[PDB]
């Protein structure tokens, strides 16, 4: 058995604020893929956090 | 305020995996990818598709 895996991500918050005032964002999905079967049923999900 | 969401997914999956193991007369045992010979003696090499 022999495989090659590639894989890249890029993701960007972006905020305003005004000057000398703090701020703050964070955010948090749930990425889910669809395993193979309906019936045979399962899943699978991944939550990818920001702050 | 407005809030606003776009999600756009495609996700494709093709292609084969193989497992199972022969015999040859029994002096020998040779398997394919983990299929342990204590559960299987005559039970022939099988594949799996997925698309």
């Amino acid at each position: 058995l022999e495989e090659k895996k590639q894989a890249t991500v890029v993701s960007r918050p972006v905020l305003l604020t005004q000057e000398n005032v703090p701020a703050i964002f964070d955010n948090n999905r749930t990425f889910y893929t669809k395993l193979i079967g309906e019936r045979n049923v399962a899943l699978e999900h991944v939550t990818y956090g920001t702050m | 305020l407005w809030i606003v969401d776009l999600n756009k997914s495609d996700l494709e999956r093709l292609g084969t995996s193989w497992s199972g193991s022969i015999t040859i007369g029994d002096k020998l045992g040779v398997s394919l990818n983990q299929s342990s010979i204590s559960t299987l003696d005559g039970s022939r090499f099988i594949a799996a598709v997925n698309a």
